[PDB]
């Protein structure tokens, strides 16, 4: 049953790509002040779950949902900017830059590991196809 | 592979401590002000082996 | 019967190698998932178990397809192997015990042992075609 | 044909009274392999086109799967030809 | 248990509290 | 689904 | 079957007297079948050669 | 039960 | 066109370049008395918005206007 | 030939990627020319156009065969420069890296297709 | 429209006068 | 599993453990308290030969911290 490794590692690659994309989106908007609806940008993060249907022992990984990060919104005193609060408290995203950079590095490394898994699995499948010949 | 997360936690909390210190320094002229102390606590992760 | 019995040990060992590598790849995929205990199997005990009693599956239940227009669907069909937990090396706050060094060492070792099984089985099958060669 | 429809109704009457193959299986396998390869190729062309929603991960994995399926078909053909050559060498 | 060995019982959930 | 992958084409085209 | 249960009781009397699919499986069964077919071909060839040698005799 | 991967679940969480 | 990560990071680079340009133009005109015509120079600001995008969860940064 | 029809799409994509790579590098090289407009091509539309002629007739041996012999779109400027140069470093650097990546991907896909067509024949 | 899009028209010349004409 | 593979894997685990201990120590250079209120005492790993069935030569195992 080496074919299931294709599904497992492909799901892992897709999930790590989504996680890296979300981390990069958070990082690129660390300095944002406004959203499309006027709301401040809220740092977002993916949720990883075991991609196993009920009764399946072990599977790959899947992104359940994207959730707003739990952290206080960064308050900035600029009661001159057109966007402000009642007391001039501009709300800026709660992005932790170090966390996002480490997340990007971790996602890249896990991605590369899954690529190696896929490569060696394909090599083994070819061998196996050269079983008796 | 998880020492990177220990070091990242250390760097992020160093940033937080620096933010506290900068906030304290910004109020060097604030009348009747009390400086906020800062201390790095160590949290040991309790697994089974080491 | 005789040929099936003679080639059964290495074939079953190679199948168990494939399943163990599927498990190890699942462990590698879930290496950054918080709250995932790494799983692995005892190769020797499970190999002896599969030889004495034939391979079995936990699920496998599937919709029956009497007609040629019935829509085919299957639930889950995992092996009857015992998924044991690996002892963690050092603690982690997220709560997973997938230590990457152990995972990659077991992956490479399983890779070489699967290639060894392929080599042995291919050698035996040629060692037989040589005889049936007149 | 009119006579062809006559034959169809005749076979229906035959079914009333009464009340897939190796070549078919090989044709089915070839069709499945070709369909998988065409699906992977179409997804690759869609990604190269710039259309949204198609991820490089899926493209590359599907190309990998298509290559494995092609190799499986090649091996099956090789053996099948070898077995046919062996049978046609049988003494009669 | 020896690290790297195999046991049939799962490891307990680990926690790192800040204040006892 | 809701989230497009990092390696996908501009969801915003 | 009723006759199957008859056969089971017969074998019991005999004892009394005496007292999806993966590449791994696909390739292995494919190779066996090839091996068994080659064995059958060789055995039949030996039998046919022996028969033709017998019939090519001179009495 | 999974959870948020990376920074959020590897920083010391609040007690409750 | 661009891969999603490429678009996001390139938009971030362009937005930061625009903000730096606004800051440099303000720093140059710190002592200007009159502008093209006769009206005083007014300090410019750049407003960052998140590219809504179909995904919404993932999106770069755009600049509506100065 | 049927062999051309199978490999037509990837060959045209590879050639279009090379042409757009040349255009982007020309934009990079002429970054300092005052009055130079940054030009580019819309990859998808041109790929449609190429994917979607009449060799003159040769009656004898002496007759000479027919001799053989894209549209550029201006980039929307982001920042107004004083010398009229609209080339932006960041945008075209990202586009250049992306085009390099896609050229490599096209090479990989075309090589895989040729290698499959080869292992079908080898025996 | 968006900075970085594709259009079939060259941008107008970038003139910056010193005095009002 | 395989000897040299066992040796190399055990040694990779040991060196990773030492690196993690060193990183945790470097993080806590200035720490003043823990959860219980006790000072953070620096950790150091103990290496021991893992040659239990392999005479005097084998892998390295971390006996304790």
């Amino acid at each position: 049953a080496l074919l299931n490794i294709f599904d497992i590692a492909g799901s892992a690659l897709a999930a790590q790509s989504k996680r890296l994309n979300v981390a990069a989106s958070n990082l690129a908007n660390a300095d944002s002040v406004t959203g499309p609806d006027g709301q401040p940008y809220r740092a977002k993060q993916v949720v990883f779950q075991v991609d196993a249907a009920p009764g399946q022992a072990t599977g790959g990984v899947k992104v359940a949902s994207v959730i707003e990060s739990q952290a206080p919104e960064k308050l900035v005193y600029e009661p001159g900017n057109p966007l402000a609060d009642a007391n001039g408290y501009v709300k800026m995203p709660n992005v932790d830059v170090v966390g996002e950079m480490v997340n990007t590095m971790s996602a890249s490394r896990s991605y590369q590991a899954n690529i190696e898994v896929l490569n060696t699995v394909k090599s083994m499948m070819l061998k196996t196809l050269t079983l008796g010949q | 592979d998880h020492a990177i997360y220990t070091a990242m936690g250390a760097a992020s909390q160093t940033l937080n401590q620096q933010a506290v210190t900068a906030s304290n320094l910004a109020n060097a002229s604030t009348p009747g002000f009390r400086a906020q102390l800062n201390a790095l606590r160590a949290v040991p992760v309790d697994g089974l082996s080491l | 019967d005789r040929l099936d019995a003679a080639l059964r040990f290495q074939q079953e060992a190679l199948n168990l190698r494939a399943q163990r590598q599927e498990i190890l790849a699942a462990n590698i995929a879930n290496a950054d998932t918080p709250g995932y205990q790494a799983r692995d199997i005892d190769f020797a005990s499970e190999l002896k178990k599969v030889m004495v009693r034939g391979r079995e599956e936990t699920g496998g239940v599937a919709l029956t397809l009497t007609s040629s227009h019935h829509i085919p669907a299957q639930a889950v069909s995992s092996p009857a192997v015992d998924l044991l937990y690996r002892v963690p090396d050092q603690p982690s706050l997220d709560g997973n015990t997938v230590d990457m060094d152990r995972e990659r060492t077991q992956f490479a070792d399983n890779s070489l042992k699967y290639q060894m099984g392929l080599t042995v089985l291919g050698s035996q099958l040629k060692g037989m075609m040589n005889v049936l060669q007149g | 044909a009119i006579q062809g429809i006559e034959g169809v109704i005749s076979q229906l009457q035959a079914t009333a009274m009464a009340a897939v193959s190796f070549a078919g299986q090989l044709h089915a396998a070839l069709d499945r392999i070709s369909d998988r390869q065409a699906a992977a190729r179409v997804q690759a062309e869609k990604f190269t086109l710039g259309e949204p929603g198609i991820a490089l991960n899926d493209v590359m994995a599907d190309m990998q799967k298509a290559s494995v399926s092609m190799q499986m078909g090649i091996q099956v053909r090789n053996k099948l030809v070898a077995a046919y050559q062996e049978v046609m060498s049988m003494q009669v | 248990g020896v690290p790297g060995a195999l046991s049939n019982q799962p490891a307990p959930p680990n926690e790192a509290p800040i204040a006892t």
